[PDB]
């Protein structure tokens, strides 16, 4: 929820970046709750209040006391609403469903009330069609200005990620984003694990005119560079042994470095530069004994920074 | 299993449970009762002054903490060896091979509790006095002292 | 045995009829330590700490089943007049087998 | 694997032995420590005794040179038999053979007592009991360093059960129970359809 | 069924459920009460009720209560140690932090139900207890820095004071913490 | 089906029969005939069958099987942790019981049904083999209490002759058992 | 799955069965017949003196037995480590693997029962002499000591 | 449904189809595409292309293929091995195999479909690069059996080369491929 929050209160287009430069096309949050409790309720509204995100925003929040078929049917008319406004007044909709647990448990509850075949733990065998119904009307429609963008956040039951709800919505969905228990318990926040995260449409929304060049070479020199982290700090669980060869303490210096800095980042809004900067910052391997997985020559350019942050 | 639906239905009914052992039975051991996952929820009530004897509650609480040790020292002696262990270890494995001895297999006899209560204090006294932690001074210094003779050597 | 150590030191171990090795350097010790182990005969080679601080570099590559003739490091008679570094020796060790520095 | 409730059962078994298997490791891990612990003392004395007698041999040693010529002392070392006479018995600790050095160390190695010079004597016996220092301080060393490796096979054991092992059972066990659900689910599903079907044809044909 | 939280009606209770006790009774084996087990247990209304405190109790309270949280946090991260060797052998200071973290379990998680005044415990007396306890912490710090032995801290008499200051009376206890802070700071000012 | 013994039919089964002789694929697999799963059979009419065992086969036959029954449990209970660490970590008496268990399943307890002399065998012959096993396992284990080798022990010629004594004829059994007896005792006398 | 209705009424009607293991073709070998899921019930009918050979019989017994005693080596190596074994075990590891090696992989070729037989004595010829103890020593005598080399150079 | 590969699609599927390409989530989770499980994976038509191979690609393709094979066989043995033991106490022979099998694996397995190069690869590109692989690794083996130690062999500069390699247009690879050919000999003379 917090995630949800502070992606609502801080997502903005940064249309300077772009190569189009121009007054900002208009933005709009769409918010939709299922099964949501009062508690959670309560906090939705103070953090879009505190901050006027409020304003341009259209609120659907359907309580865990409401009836079933409400939460049925909040989806339905959040996705209605945000598809008018983008596609008849160009605004560019960022849509955010609570939690998509909730909508799966009321439909697996109409399907159990009509009576019809279960699937793989008893939910519907039409789960992934309704879903598919829900998730599609996102996108960009070619000769308007409008644009959908949903954020579905689902709770794995019993962080099972080959449960039915996670399956078919990776299924339907363009990529993923996975919060990583661990990394709450040692107190990061955002606690999301970038080895088992994708975005399927990420390659082609940066580089030239969009985010930087070296943004596409940046970020498979940090996941190559975790990936090391990560399995060598695996295999030291293993050996038992923190005496290796030097470039591997470099490796596990710069992931905790990493988890610590980039990863954790609190309520801080980091701007694209500002992220950029952090990964080159913390991007303290040799320029070419390390760094080789992408050849790039932005090495020049941006890399020798010592860690400085504001 | 104790995952099926009848013995766990039976769980969330009654009070406690006691289980006989398989392994306690095909070692020649009858009743094939076994202390460690046996258990009384109402066991606290029914015992204490006035109803059975004061020092009734703490024998028994000793007696499971020492036959669990007992077991999981059995247990490591397998591997590490008999000499390996300290006294105590060794003092706590023939405990636990007299308990299953006399304790437990106690065959086609009527027990009244007092025979009971005194069979369990000549076990504990194998143990080092001081070490039985979960009795009072008091009940040790009036029972503790006694020797394995009730039912073996004089039945 | 043998002990490989400043001539001095392996002068001295020969007053006891052992074998010793005078070398100044780690690489040369090292390399006639190499052509001792392929000798064998000595069930026991002590090596200058001074010399060699970490003699399990080298006694790994012969002897890789075998560990007839065991190792040690020794401190050099120069430095042993000095003193020696017990308790440090013994703390490291102990984060070379255990590896959680518990002492005290 | 066969999804089956006799499978599922073996794998819960199977969990169970496996802790089991964790926690008696566990208590072996922990006696492995105590007597490390105690060999590590025991080799720390033998360090010190090892630390005086070199002292002594190194200060006899001077005052052999002192007081007597450089060749004198090559003379007594070159006519001195050497001590090979050693050996070292497969000592078995924890499973494991080790090999315990002992010195014969005869005393037929010395040449004219009274004749030798004044100081030789002192270096000769001072260098011979600083090597039985050295060969005890050996014996300790390896009995330490073999329990060491003895402790780190242990806890690389309990740490592969702990973090591979048990997670995995508990992953296939979790996997049969669904599809026995399932399956359950289907049964349920097939029974109520043909009760339904009873129904109708009874209340149609009448 | 069997104390595993992964049945269906723990995860629907757990999904909206604002706090969650994971009651355990492996302490009350240990006659440790209430037995709540610290971990695996967690509350979502501390943030809404931090001002409540502020304006209520003290205004560090919630710095003071995050300070014991981290504490319990750090005793239990050092378990696996202080199992694998006794805490005789265990460092210097990892030794301080394990015997504050008993300190905190005996005198502060623990309460007396049967008791005739530790049975409740107003936030204003759990504020001063936790308050003593940091006091204690960040002066056995100091003491061993500077060369102090672990035993003699042990020993003080104010650890005892702490020990007391749980069964006073609601009406003696700001006098008690008071004159228990006094006695503190002069004490740990007295070692060397 | 399939194997799986909680099965309504078997279960049913299960509920009425005095007599539980259970089959594993594991001993099939292996060609250990006649595969009786013993940790998982039982039978209920051991008790009532003992005056008859007494007159009609020894008097202390009953104390024989149930020592045998204590053997085989015993090896089922270390075969667990041989599964942990191996057979080799084993002490002297445990990797004793190991073997002993072997010896007892594979000359004891195997039956070739084809053999034109192992396919019957009369109960006085099982008591021979079950008496002959047991001394060897008694003087096997002074033997080890007083220092020999186990590897040394399991070299014994006398352990082919319990190995080869199923295949022996029912009318030449006692002259074979007599000096397998015989033998036992000089082997362990003369070897300690 | 073996415990699938399909072959488990196969299984439960006919005389046996030949399954083939994917591990075994996984490895090359050709036809992956693992010999310890299979079966032959009318096997007793058609070996033995007179119909192929006395020894038919005591050798597939034993050649199942120090197969079964390779697999279960093999599962106790995956543990302990290979150079932790003792000199038996390394044995019938080493006749284990020559086994899946030799006797299992025949490829295309056309081998008669007698190739066969002395193929897998020169397998059992690997174990010691003693071990063998479901084969009769006549036939030990008259077949035990060849080698695999003598075979085929 | 959740990677299940036993539902009944998949094994219905399986009954009728020649190639069987299995994927596997978790070499996507580590961005190591195509993402094959080259282990569960099989082809049925590897026998009837050979006489193509030979006449169209070169005379001893199956051969190159058949050694990749059994490297990757080797690699995927050992692999459980160094998770036992660890990578440190096993042979310098098994460590080249490893290497070996991470050097196929990143340089001739692994394939970007978004780089402008990489995405496509002709047959002949993909024989010589196996061809440079093989000849490394039977240089490496002599080299070990030679005393060379590992740790400068896998220092070795050709191995920028060699993953370089499937970066290489296809008509810059054939002058590319002979040089590589002439540096995999001259590096290893140079060992001597």
């Amino acid at each position: 929820n917090e995630i949800a929050a502070q992606i609502a209160r801080q997502a903005t287009v940064r249309p300077d970046l772009s190569g189009e430069g121009e007054k900002e096309e208009p933005f709009a949050v769409v918010f939709a709750a299922m099964g949501i409790t009062q508690r959670e309720l309560s906090y939705f509204i103070q953090e879009f209040e505190r901050t006027g995100a409020l304003s341009r925003s259209v609120l659907f929040l359907n309580k865990a006391d409401d009836p079933t078929i409400e939460r049925i049917l909040t989806p339905r008319m959040a996705l209605t609403v945000a598809e008018y406004l983008a596609f008849e007044h160009d605004y560019h909709v960022l849509v955010i469903l609570t939690d998509m647990t909730n909508y799966c448990e009321a439909l697996r509850e109409i399907g159990a009330a009509r009576e019809e075949i279960p699937g793989r733990r008893g939910y519907p065998g039409y789960m992934y069609t309704d879903l598919a119904t829900i998730y599609e009307r996102a996108g960009v429609v070619e000769g308007k200005k409008g644009s959908v963008t949903q954020i579905p956040i689902l709770s794995m039951p019993d962080d099972d990620r080959t449960h039915p709800i996670p399956d078919l919505t990776g299924y339907i969905t363009e990529g993923q984003i996975q919060l990583s228990r661990e990394l709450h318990r040692k107190g990061i926040y955002p606690p999301i694990d970038p080895l088992p995260s994708l975005s399927r449409l990420m390659n082609n929304g940066v580089g030239k005119g969009k985010t930087r060049e070296d943004h596409k070479q940046v970020s498979d020199q940090l996941y190559s560079a975790y990936a090391n982290g990560v399995d060598i700090r695996k295999l030291v669980a293993i050996i038992g042994e923190d005496a290796l060869t030097e470039n591997d303490r470099r490796y596990l210096q710069f992931a905790d470095a990493f988890e610590r800095f980039f990863i954790n980042q609190g309520q801080q809004n980091r701007s694209i530069e500002e992220s950029l900067q952090i990964a080159w910052a913390l991007l303290s391997m040799l320029p070419q004994g390390e760094l080789k997985r992408i050849s790039k020559d932005h090495i020049g350019k941006y890399y020798g920074q010592k860690l400085e942050e504001i | 299993d104790r995952t099926h639906p009848i013995p766990d239905l039976t769980g969330y009914i009654t009070e406690g449970q006691i289980q006989l052992s398989r392994e306690l039975h095909r070692k020649g051991i009858y009743p094939p009762i076994d202390p460690l996952p046996s258990l009384s929820r109402l066991m606290n009530n029914g015992v204490g002054k006035g109803k059975t004897r004061e020092d009734h509650k703490q024998v028994s609480d000793q007696l499971y903490s020492a036959y669990a040790n007992g077991v999981d020292i059995r247990k490591l002696v397998a591997i590490i060896g008999e000499d390996a262990l300290t006294e105590n270890d060794r003092r706590y494995l023939q405990f636990a091979d007299a308990f299953e001895r006399f304790f437990i297999n106690q065959g086609q006899q009527n027990r009244s509790i007092e025979e009971s209560l005194q069979i369990a204090w000549a076990l504990l006294s194998m143990l080092p006095q001081g070490e039985l932690k979960r009795i009072s001074k008091d009940h040790i210094g009036k029972y503790y002292g006694q020797k394995l003779e009730e039912i073996w050597g004089a039945p | 045995m043998a002990v490989i150590a400043d001539p001095e030191t392996a002068q001295g171990f020969r007053l006891a009829g052992l074998e010793g090795y005078g070398a100044s350097s780690a690489e040369e010790a090292q390399s006639l330590l190499e052509t001792l182990v392929e000798r064998g005969g000595y069930a026991l080679v002590a090596v200058d700490e001074a010399l060699l601080p970490d003699p399990e570099r080298a006694v790994e590559r012969l002897m890789r089943g075998r560990d007839l003739p065991v190792l040690l490091p020794i401190a050099g008679l120069k430095e042993a007049f000095q003193g020696h570094d017990v308790e440090g020796y013994m703390r490291e060790l102990v984060r070379k087998t255990i590896g959680f520095d518990i002492k005290l | 694997v066969s999804p089956t409730r006799m499978n599922l059962l073996q794998r819960r078994g199977q969990l169970r032995l496996a802790q089991k298997g964790v926690d008696l490791l566990k208590k072996k891990r922990d006696a492995l420590v105590a007597e490390f612990f105690g060999l590590v003392r025991e080799a720390m004395e033998a360090r010190k005794a090892l630390d005086q007698a070199a002292k002594e041999a190194y200060a006899a040693l001077l005052l052999a040179q002192a007081f007597d010529g450089p060749e004198v002392v090559a003379g007594a070392a070159l006519g001195v038999p050497p001590l090979e006479g050693v050996e070292a018995e497969v000592e078995n600790v924890w499973g494991s053979k080790v090999p315990r050095l002992k010195a014969t160390f005869p005393d037929g190695a010395l040449l004219s007592p009274v004749g030798t010079p004044a100081y030789t004597l002192e270096a000769s016996r001072a260098f011979r009991r600083y090597a039985e220092a050295l060969i005890r301080v050996a014996n300790t060393e390896t009995r330490l360093k073999k329990i060491g490796e003895e402790i780190k096979k242990t806890t690389r054991r309990v740490n592969a059960l702990e973090q591979v092992v048990i997670p995995g059972i508990r992953a296939q066990i979790r996997f049969i129970q669904q599809v026995l659900e399932q399956r359950e689910r289907e049964d349920t599903f097939r029974l109520k359809r043909i009760k339904g079907k009873i129904e109708a044809r009874e209340a149609e044909e009448e | 069924p069997g104390g595993d939280m992964s049945e269906p009606v723990t995860q629907s209770t757990l999904r909206i459920v604002g706090a969650f006790w994971r009651l355990d009774a492996s302490l009350a084996f240990r006659r440790h009460f209430p037995a709540i087990n610290w971990n695996g247990s967690y509350s979502l209304f501390t943030s809404a009720l931090d001002p409540w405190y502020r304006e209520n109790v003290a205004e560090d309270y919630p710095e003071l209560r995050d300070a014991i949280s981290e504490l319990l946090q750090r005793e239990a991260g050092l378990q696996e140690i202080v199992q694998l060797v006794g805490p005789d052998a265990l460092q210097d200071a990892e030794r301080l932090v394990i015997e504050v973290g008993r300190i905190i379990r005996e005198d502060f998680l623990q309460q007396n139900a049967y008791h005739e005044v530790d049975a409740y415990c107003s936030m204003k007396k759990a504020y001063g207890i936790m308050k003593m306890i940091l006091a204690f912490y960040k002066e056995a710090e100091a003491a061993i820095k500077r060369g102090v032995s672990i035993d003699e801290i042990l020993q003080l008499p104010v650890l005892e004071r702490i020990g007391r200051a749980r069964y006073v009376s609601e009406e003696e206890f700001p006098a008690y913490f008071e004159e228990a802070m006094k006695e503190i700071q002069g004490a740990f000012k007295a070692l060397a």
